[PDB]
């Protein structure tokens, strides 16, 4: 009754049979699936020295664990800026794949690696991609640890090809997100003097290109520092990148088909109930999913393929009286045997008009007296009612009666009966039409 | 390429789905193309082919015939 | 009718999650106003309905034989014998009618069980998708006993004689004798209905054998039906697969909004599916709303046919069917009722 | 315009209707529009103070009917509580935020700056737009609804109140008598006077009489029964009400010879001598 | 958004501005769209009956 003034919103609200909102659902349980995945393999990065901005190194990681503190805290972070993810999120999530471009970059220059620059980096050095949820990082490396430090930052500021007969065209060649630039063979290791406009030019098979290496000898810092170009990847694969973790002993559904569970396998985090099917799709991908890219199959590690059925909640109705101030509670569709069971359930349901078997469902507050009516208030479907109680003020369940048409008999003679009435009064209907 | 036989499509990764049918972009080829066919010899390695979105190579369909090299058997899958 | 639905908005915007609830209080309130249009929309149908099943009930009626009344055969009209189709008044064509169409049904009584227990089947169910989208399907007012009851009540209606007023007097005039008088006022003299008794009575049953090959997509009646049948599952559809529009954020999942990202992110991303919820709530309310006002001025003018096509005789042409209106009757079909108009078609 | 239709004059029964006005007063059309649903002249003659006394008691019992348990006041009701609804609708949409610091464009000029505040403003224009879109929509279906239930309210007023109707439901339950109608908020009110009989009688009836003679004449009632009453004589009665009556040519027709018709040879009806 | 002209919201803007301000038009015409179905379902069953 509660829940119809707080569902409907006022203290007055009028006999008739309402809707309401239910009761929340349990996250308890946790189905666990881990295997036992090796190490992240940061040491190309943690030893040597780094490359420069248009010789990028990059790093994929899949199908293991990352130890992603024992990393953060090595390093000097002075910038950050996430798109589709956070810091937090990427710190304490599982993914499919883990793609790190990793290079030496001054800090000084970290606005020339924003979105929608136009300088010469995002032109010939590093354009970063957006079609993953990214996320860029500048830091600086402390000096005691095993990276060493380049002779100095260098970048490519001219590359061109010279076309026509004779070579009086100049065109840039520019790259797209996330790929290397032609320019980038001229000097692998960085360019060793300021303005190195290459003497040469090697000649390609459409033309001549162009260097100029005015990505300087800039001096080094005292404190190397680096980029980083973080993107992630979900539902790409099978196995997934988590973090170390101890979870304890979850790892069973045997005992546990039919509650709604929470559950990480292998990366995939979510909830939902799980029920023991027959296999279905391909085993050798791990998941089922519908079109709307929704986990509703799983194939276990036990052998077994199960329907990945969401926790649902009951729907439940209030029927109310108002001049007797009498309630009572359906629960649409469902059997009284799983409300005996299930919870989810307001706080005076701890709980002879107990749990009633009716054609619309389990109902609690109405006493069953295989009564009959003919014009009732409170109708509650399938040909049923809930009448008031004029003396006990608990509802009753009535049904709605047919009364049956009086016969009147042909006769075997040679004509026929007809009942002609005696007496009469004026009847009165009343109708509103709105103009 | 016959698309009602579903030739040389890349299945999904990561998932899979049962009993149902769905549009989904990607990478394919086109129904009816012909491709070209390579002969396992002579002249191939002199050939550069743009890789743009990569391709889809069909092994083994003259497999179990009848037939002999271009430049009498039994035919047999020869991975390119 | 249409199919009641009702929608638990909070559950449905939501979803369970505790931030997307304490931010869906800066709309006013709409989950009440949903809430309420939907009680009113369901209230006045049920209210439709019993008007109309009170109006075409009958007050006296006379026996009828099972086979044969005269040479009349109104077998396919009457509930059969003992064989009852576990309903005891749906007639035989009723049940055929309802065996041709195919309608999703909705476990009044335990279907969330059985959504439960089965999982499989039926994969993108309308039925099972209420329990995780959070929209509810009502019952219907009566069970299909009492409407049966209502219609198969009407084939032994009385109404007093066809040369007098016709709501005075009750006549117990048998089937065929009022068959020959509703042919003699359409220009058909005593003796050529005399004569012609057999042959009447012949071409009377040929025309009642064949009307079960109407049970077609061809015909327009019965595709009719399933448009409405159709039609009511459209609804159930575009409340479903609307939880799914990410409206323009990161997802249309709570849950992975909430893993990705951070608090001021998170929030509006997460008032980017409140937003898009609700107005795709609205719309259905319209639109059930609309479609409600239809139903009942349907309701009132299949009233209006069953008073002047089955308890009496038509002189309007086209009204109760193509031709010289003889007789009509009636049935239950799902959403609505189903008529059999009878019609003289010279030759 | 509501009240010029109780003195309304138009033709008299069993005429056209539009071509003619007859000055007939009240009483005598009530007695005719009894007359033509099957109680004859004796009867209405014999029970013209009951008639009357029962008129005034249905009439005077009307304002009863003015609760919401009744169907016709609770749609009026109805209509009221819609026309208060889109009002509400319309004035509280104003306090959505749609996802905005506040509703107040007061409150985002006075906590951001220039594009945060543009974006806010935004935000509430669009919300505001949509909200009115709606608005508009369904006031147009709403109206064009009212314009169809006008025109049946027209229709209705030119069947059941001008006029008597042999349709049975469209002036309410029972054989209609006569209608009366008021203006009521947003539309009209209608009570509709029907003919409501109690206490039947079982009596035998004739499908038609018939004498023996070369080609036989036979009969056939008008408007009504013959019947036997309560070697055996025939009586005509009306189909509203048991009376039986003489025989004549005032409610018989000549009809074809039927099998199912009586064959008489003792105490024929006047229609039925040669 | 900055204008209703797809091309100038190529013209002037980077990919996570250009896509936000895309989105813009794409929600507002799927809504548009929407309402016309709407009144023209309306409107064709009026002209039915
Ligand atoms: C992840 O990295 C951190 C830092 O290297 C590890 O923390 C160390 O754990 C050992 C356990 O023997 C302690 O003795 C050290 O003092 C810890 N160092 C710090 C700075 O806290 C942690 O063990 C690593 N976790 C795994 C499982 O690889
Ligand atoms: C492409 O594949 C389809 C499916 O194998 C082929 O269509 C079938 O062809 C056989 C032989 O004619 C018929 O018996 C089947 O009934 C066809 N199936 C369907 C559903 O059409 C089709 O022939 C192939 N197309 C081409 C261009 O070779
Ligand atoms: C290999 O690449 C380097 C630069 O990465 C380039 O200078 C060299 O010419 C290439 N090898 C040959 C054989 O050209
Ligand atoms: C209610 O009580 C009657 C009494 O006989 C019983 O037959 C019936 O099964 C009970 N339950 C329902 C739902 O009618
Ligand atoms: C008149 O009708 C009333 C009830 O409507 C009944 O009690 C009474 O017997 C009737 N009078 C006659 C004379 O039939
Ligand atoms: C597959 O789906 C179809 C409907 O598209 C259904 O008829 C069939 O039973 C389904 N098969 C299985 C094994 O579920
Ligand atoms: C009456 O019709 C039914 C089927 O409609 C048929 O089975 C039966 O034989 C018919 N009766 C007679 C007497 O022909
Ligand atoms: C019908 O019978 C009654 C009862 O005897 C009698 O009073 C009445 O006069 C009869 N009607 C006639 C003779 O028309
Ligand atoms: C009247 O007489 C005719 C013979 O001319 C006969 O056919 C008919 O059945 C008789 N009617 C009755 C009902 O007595």
């Amino acid at each position: 009754l509660s829940q119809l003034y707080c569902s409907y919103e006022s203290f007055d609200v009028g006999s008739g049979v309402y809707s309401v909102s239910s009761f929340e659902v349990h996250s308890r349980g946790q189905f666990i699936e881990q295997p036992n995945s090796v190490e992240c393999d940061f040491t190309k990065l943690l030893s040597g020295t780094p490359p420069q901005v248009y010789n990028f190194n990059r790093l994929v990681f899949t199908n293991c664990n990352y130890n992603l503190t024992k990393l953060l805290s090595l390093f000097m972070v002075n910038e950050f800026s996430c798109d589709g993810i956070s810091p937090d999120a990427i710190a304490r999530g599982c993914y499919s794949s883990l793609t790190v471009d990793y290079f030496a970059y001054p800090l000084s220059m970290k606005s020339y690696m924003q979105p929608g620059s136009a300088g010469v980096i995002s032109q010939y050095n590093y354009k970063q991609s957006f079609a993953n949820p990214t996320c860029r990082i500048f830091a600086t490396a402390p000096a005691n640890l095993t990276i060493t430090k380049p002779s100095s930052y260098s970048f490519i500021s001219k590359c061109s090809r010279l076309t026509g007969d004779n070579s009086h065209i100049e065109t840039p060649i520019v790259i797209n997100p996330g790929e290397y630039s032609i320019c980038k063979n001229f000097a692998p290791n960085g360019f060793s003097q300021d303005g190195d406009y290459f003497t040469r030019q090697l000649s390609q098979l459409e033309g001549g290109g162009i260097l100029v290496g005015v990505g300087s000898v800039t001096p080094m810092t005292d404190t190397l520092q680096m980029g980083f170009i973080i993107s992630v990847q979900y539902g790409t694969d099978t196995n997934s990148v988590c973090p170390m973790m101890d979870l304890g002993n979850s790892t069973t559904i045997t005992d546990k088909l039919g509650v709604c569970v929470e559950y990480n396998l292998y990366g995939v985090s979510g909830r939902g109930v799980f029920i023991n099917c027959t296999a279905v799709g391909v085993k050798q991908q791990r998941f089922v999913y519908d079109g709307f890219d929704n986990l509703i199959g799983y194939y276990s590690d036990d052998g077994n393929y199960y329907c990945v059925r969401p926790c649902v909640s009951v729907p439940l109705s209030v029927v109310y009286d108002k001049t007797t101030n009498s309630h009572a509670t359906i629960f649409g569709s469902v059997a009284c045997e799983h409300i005996t069971t299930m919870l989810h359930q307001f706080s005076r349901t701890t709980q002879n008009s107990g749990p009633l078997q009716t054609a619309v469902g389990c109902v609690i507050g109405l006493v069953n007296s295989s009564m009959v009516v003919d014009n009732c208030q409170l109708p509650l479907g399938q040909s049923l009612c809930a009448v008031p109680s004029t003396t006990s003020s608990q509802l009753q369940l009535a049904t709605i009666n047919y009364t049956q048409p009086q016969l009147l008999s042909p006769l075997n003679s040679s004509g026929f009966v007809v009942q002609v009435p005696t007496n009469f009064s004026f009847g009165i209907t009343q109708e509103y039409i709105q103009t | 390429i016959n698309a009602s036989k579903a030739d040389g499509i890349i299945y999904p990764t990561g998932k899979s789905y049962s009993n149902i049918s769905l549009t989904l972009q990607g990478l394919f080829p086109k129904h009816g193309d012909l491709g070209e066919q390579y002969i396992y010899v002579s002249d191939y390695a002199t050939k550069v082919v743009p890789f743009n979105n990569g391709f889809v190579v069909r092994i083994g369909a003259a497999a179990n015939a009848t037939g002999s090299v271009i430049i009498q058997k039994t035919i047999k899958k020869i991975y390119p | 009718t249409i199919q009641k639905v009702t929608v638990d908005c909070k559950q449905y915007v939501c979803n369970g999650f505790q931030k997307c609830e304490q931010l869906l209080r800066e709309y006013g309130q709409f989950c009440a106003k949903i809430n309420q249009a939907l009680h009113g929309a369901n209230l006045m149908q049920d209210e439709s309905v019993a008007n109309l099943f009170s109006d075409i009930k009958t007050h006296k009626s006379q026996p009828l034989n099972a086979g044969l009344n005269g040479d009349f055969n109104l077998t396919l009209l009457q509930v059969p014998q003992v064989s009852t189709s576990q309903y005891s008044h749906r007639s035989a064509i009723e049940d055929l009618l309802f065996n041709k169409v195919t309608i999703a049904d909705p476990g009044y009584m335990q279907g969330y069980d059985d959504c439960m227990k089965q999982g499989p089947p039926s994969a993108r169910d309308l039925i099972c998708a209420q329990y995780v989208a959070g929209y509810k399907v009502l019952p219907p007012l009566y069970d299909p006993n009492m409407e049966g009851a209502y219609t198969s009540s009407l084939l032994g209606s009385i109404a007093g004689a066809g040369w007098t007023a016709g709501l005075s007097s009750f006549a117990a005039i048998p089937f065929a004798q009022s068959i020959f008088y509703r042919m003699n006022g359409i220009g058909i003299t005593q003796q050529v209905l005399s004569e012609n008794q057999k042959l009447i009575a012949n071409k009377f049953n040929q025309a009642l054998g064949a009307m079960q090959t109407g049970f077609t997509t061809t015909n327009l009646a019965f595709s009719k039906v399933q448009d409405a049948v159709n039609a009511n599952a459209q609804a159930l559809s575009k409340l479903a697969s609307e939880l799914s529009n990410t409206f323009g954020a990161i997802s249309s999942s709570i849950s992975d909004i909430l893993k990705r990202l951070d608090a001021v992110e998170q929030e509006a991303q997460i008032d980017r599916l409140i937003n898009g919820r609700l107005t795709s709530l609205n719309a259905f309310v319209a639109q059930q709303l609309v479609r409600s006002e239809t139903a009942a001025r349907s309701a009132q003018l299949a009233s209006d046919k069953v008073n002047e096509c089955v308890k009496s005789q038509s002189k309007r042409n086209g009204f109760c069917g193509s031709g010289t209106h003889i007789v009509s009757f009636v049935i239950n079909a799902p959403n609505g009722f189903y008529f059999f108009h009878v019609g003289y078609v010279p030759t | 315009y509501t009240s010029s239709l109780l003195g309304s004059i138009a033709g008299a029964g069993w005429t056209a209707g539009l071509s003619s006005f007859a000055a007939i007063p009240f009483a005598q059309s009530i007695f005719y529009r009894m007359n033509g649903i099957g109680i004859t002249q004796q009867v209405l003659s014999e029970n013209q103070k009951l008639i009357a006394n029962k008129f005034n008691q249905a009439l005077g019992a009307m304002q009863t009917g003015f609760t919401t348990t009744n169907l016709a006041f609770s749609k009026v009701q109805d209509a009221v509580n819609a026309n208060a609804q889109a009002l509400s609708k319309l004035a509280s949409e104003l306090s959505n935020t749609f996802g905005a610091i506040s509703s107040s464009i007061s409150d985002i000029l006075k906590r951001l700056d220039a594009v945060e505040q543009e974006a806010q403003i935004d935000r509430l224009i669009n919300g505001r737009l949509t909200s009115l879109n709606a608005f508009v929509a369904q006031q147009l279906v709403r109206s064009e609804t009212a314009a169809r239930s006008a025109q049946l309210a027209s229709d209705k007023v030119n069947e059941c109140v001008k006029s008597q109707s042999k349709r049975n439901g469209f002036c309410g339950s029972g054989t209609h008598i006569v209608s009366f109608v008021i203006n009521a908020p947003n539309g009209f009110y209608f009570f509709h006077v029907g003919y409501v009989p109690t206490n039947h009688v079982n009596v035998t009836a004739a499908y038609g009489l018939c004498n023996t003679d070369t080609p036989p004449r036979c009969i056939a009632p008008i408007d009504g029964y013959f019947v036997l009453n309560n070697v055996d004589q025939w009586y005509y009665t009306g189909s509203s009400f048991f009376n039986p009556e003489p025989i004549t040519m005032a409610n018989a027709r000549y009809v074809s010879q039927d099998v199912k018709f009586e064959n008489l040879t003792n105490q024929l009806p006047p229609p039925l001598l040669n």
